[PDB]
């Protein structure tokens, strides 16, 4: 079954929503920021409400703005893996990851794109100096993962392509 | 997870997935595939998803630690009798019965499947047995809130001292009934979940039809006509005396008025005056079959329609006139009755049945529990404004059904919860004498955005202050943008978030630089003025904010009309708890919504409504 980090988590869920076992985006925020931001080997103020809302959004296929526990376990897992990666690259523990290392970071993450997408991603999620922080690194990975998966989902047979109508599109990109 | 899961499911359904002939595979287990594996590996199937342990029994009344589960030994049929049979043909009666554990409403609902072969097959595959390709595995088909779901189970039945503790044949030889009940418990989480059941739900879940029920102490008029017309449609009628034997109505004639009663436990029947029927029994349950259920040449069937929808706190959860402020916000449907019911006695009209069943929710632990108080109103005659023939009937049942005979025309159906602000899903079905037309009544997708034409004009001061702000490149960044607007709006909500500003830039750039020029800053400023107006004119009580429910209004003013689903999406994603949408999110949504349309339009040159993307292009547009 599940594990010690999870049951401890399941705990917080029960107390918060009994048999509903779902969490709000702001509830999610409080939880994770009691866990990720509190360690001397990772400089971060934690995740922000917008980062959390996007987490709930990409993980919630019922349109209720509530994150389910099974979904949260999946998410946490990814967050722990990407957590390790962020440490491997925040060398001076500066709080961010240099603009030149990021491409290798996303690649250590399994996401193989091209120098242009990162020259789109970096520019889109970094601060003005060109560097990304823990919050944004995670935030960006959640979506890359979300959209990788959606693509697989709408491509049952494995044709390297998907077709979508205006309705499917607005849902796929609005709720994220 | 993700709406892409739902979007794939919808697609599958649109092609038959969920129909009786292509039943959804519960927990993805595929009967054959699992069977054949147990054969090759020469073993007897054991269900991973619904193991033979206490958890498959209960959690409270029948939970571990409880002295009711102490002693139970799961055993297969082959070990409880010397040649167990799945089903014995040539039956003229049934001998089903319960064990020490196991509800009685099951006898009733299960016994009713013994009267018609065709109705039993539908829910109990006939090509099964303990002889042929046996491997300790059986499947069954149940109807679930609209679609069919195939379930699998290993034949391990709970026993306590060589005696089934639930549903079993009296002669202890047949086993389909015991298995059908095991399966039904699985798809319900556990045997204990069946404790709070009701024959009407069983009838539905076992056949896929709609069930009218009548307390005989307050019968509707022309009941005898209803019964007679149901029997003609091959409907399943059952009656009883409740406060314990379930009988069925198998005949009704005028020669006086007579209804024939049959005991599924005898092989015999008998007639009685309609008068006695009305006085002896206390409940009549009519299970009205869908038109595909029976194939027996001409048995005369109903015409069926069914739709799906939901209610979501903050956007679509109003319901019940009593709440005029939100009522018009629930989903809305339209029924079109043409040909009337044929002659006989009473006046004219079109007969039809309407049922609204609320789908399963996470916290439902046992059947019949934590059910929402539902109901629906009907009105005689885009998405209808607060400017909106029966209605009423609001109970907390998993389904509310009303029978009607109305003059041919168009009516508007408004399903809803009693109180507003409650999340739940649902399915509506309409059974009718003659062909009727269903149709959703909602806003079609539309975006009509005002295209400002910057051009000359643009002031002297404006231009000057800009230059003294744009730096060497005469352009600013999303970061500089934030700070510039923060100062301005500082003098409602206190500042645009940095994500808001970045998407602004992605929208107005077009110069492909990551920065906004003078003309591009001008347009933004213009659009930023509009938003400020709209937001202001909605906040009629100057509170500095807006409420989730006003969004539909606001979107329309910004040039947008969207379907209920997208409105749910928008409030779920941008409104905070306590359904309030601040100004930053307010414009975030508008900018985002506009950019998403422009992009679709660019990727759809032919203007076809659908775009074809590959993996790499898909990631680029999904997140940039």
């Amino acid at each position: 079954n599940e594990s010690e980090e999870e049951r401890q988590f399941r705990k917080l869920f029960v107390q918060l929503a009994g048999d509903d076992m779902e969490v709000s985006a702001t509830e999610l925020m409080n939880i994770l920021n009691k866990v990720v931001t509190r360690h001397p080997d990772l400089k971060t103020d934690g995740f922000g409400i917008d980062t959390c809302r996007s987490m709930v959004a990409v993980m919630d296929s019922d349109t209720t703005g509530k994150l389910g526990f099974e979904e949260f376990k999946y998410l946490w897992n990814n967050i722990k893996k990407w957590q390790g990666i962020y440490k491997r690259f925040d060398t001076d523990r500066s709080g961010t990851i240099g603009s030149n290392e990021l491409p290798g970071a996303f690649e250590a993450a399994g996401f193989h794109l091209n120098q242009h997408i990162y020259s789109m991603i970096i520019r889109r999620y970094s601060d003005e100096t060109g560097n990304m922080d823990f919050d944004n690194f995670i935030s960006c990975l959640v979506r890359l993962d979300a959209m990788f998966r959606a693509f697989r989902s709408l491509d049952k047979n494995g044709t390297g392509q998907i077709q979508v109508n205006i309705q499917e599109w607005l849902q796929l990109t609005m709720y994220s | 997870a993700g709406i892409a899961m739902k979007l794939a499911k919808d697609r599958e359904a649109a092609e038959g997935l969920g129909s009786h002939e292509r039943a959804i595979k519960y927990l993805n287990q595929d009967y054959e595939t699992l069977r054949n594996e147990c054969l090759e590996a020469g073993a007897l199937f054991q269900d991973p998803s619904f193991p033979a342990l206490p958890s498959s029994l209960g959690f409270k009344e029948l939970g571990p630690y409880s002295s009711k589960t102490r002693g139970i030994e799961w055993k297969r049929p082959t070990e409880i009798c010397a040649d167990p049979q799945f089903i014995i043909g040539g039956a003229t009666r049934t001998d089903i019965c319960q064990g020490a554990l196991g509800d009685s409403w099951l006898l009733a609902a299960i016994a009713s499947l013994t009267l018609n072969e065709e109705i039993l097959a539908r829910v109990v595959p006939l090509d099964q047995s303990f002889q042929e390709n046996y491997a300790g595995i059986f499947h069954f088909q149940f109807w679930q809130y609209g679609e069919w779901v195939e379930v699998v189970v290993d034949d391990r039945l709970p026993t306590k001292d060589g005696e089934l503790l639930f549903v079993h044949s009296a002669e202890g030889s047949e086993f389909w009934s015991a298995l059908l009940e095991k399966a039904y418990a699985k798809i319900n989480g556990c045997y204990e979940a069946l404790s709070g059941g009701a024959t009407t739900e069983g009838f539905e879940d076992f056949t896929g039809g709609i069930a009218e029920w009548y307390e005989l102490r307050k019968p509707p008029p022309n009941l005898f006509k209803i019964i007679q017309k149901a029997l003609e449609k091959g409907s399943l009628l059952g009656c009883s005396i409740d406060i314990g034997h379930a009988y069925s109505v198998t005949g009704a004639e005028e020669v006086q008025k007579l209804i024939r009663i049959r005991n599924p436990w005898g092989q015999g029947e008998f007639w009685m005056s309609f008068s006695d029927f009305l006085r002896h029994y206390s409940r009549l349950e009519i299970c009205n079959l869908t038109p595909d259920t029976l194939t027996c040449d001409s048995y005369k069937k109903w015409k069926l329609t069914k739709m799906d929808g939901n209610w979501r706190r903050g956007s679509t959860a109003g319901g019940c006139r009593n709440y005029p402020n939100t009522f018009w916000m629930n989903p809305q449907y339209l029924i079109k009755l043409e040909e009337e019911d044929e002659d006989d006695e009473d006046g004219r009209g079109c007969t039809f049945l309407v049922g609204l069943i609320q789908k399963h929710r996470r916290r439902q632990r046992k059947m019949g529990e934590d059910m929402h108080t539902i109901g629906f109103g009907i009105y005689e005659v885009s998405k209808n404004f607060f400017l909106t023939e029966r209605s009423d009937t609001f109970i907390n049942l998993r389904e509310v059904l009303n029978r009607f005979k109305l003059p041919p025309g168009e009516y508007v159906l408004v399903p809803s919860t009693f109180e507003p602000h409650k999340n739940g899903d649902f399915c509506i079905r309409v059974f009718s004498e003659k062909k009727a037309d269903y149709q959703t009544v909602d806003d079609e997708i539309e975006a009509n955005i005002e295209e400002i034409a910057n051009e000359e004009d643009i002031g002297d001061g404006f231009r000057r202050l800009f230059a003294q702000l744009a730096g060497e490149d005469a352009e600013i960044s999303a970061f500089e943008l934030q700070t510039i607007l923060r100062r301005v709006l500082a003098k409602k909500s206190d500042g645009f978030s940095i994500e808001t500003c970045k998407i602004m830039v992605d929208m107005l750039d077009e110069d492909g630089s990551g920065k906004l020029g003078l003309k591009e800053f001008y347009i933004l400023w213009t659009k930023i003025q509009k938003y400020q107006k709209i937001y202001r004119e909605i906040d009629v009580d100057r509170s500095g904010t807006m409420n989730s429910y006003e969004m539909r209004k606001a979107l329309e003013e910004a040039g947008f009309k969207l379907p209920c689903q997208l409105h749910q999406v928008i409030v779920a994603r941008f409104a905070d708890d306590e359904l309030i949408i601040d100004f930053d999110n307010f414009v975030r949504c508008l900018v985002r919504l506009e950019i998403l349309f422009k992009i679709f339009k660019q990727l759809d040159p032919e203007n076809t409504g659908t775009i074809q993307l590959d993996l790499i292009s898909w990631l680029s547009f999904s997140v940039l």
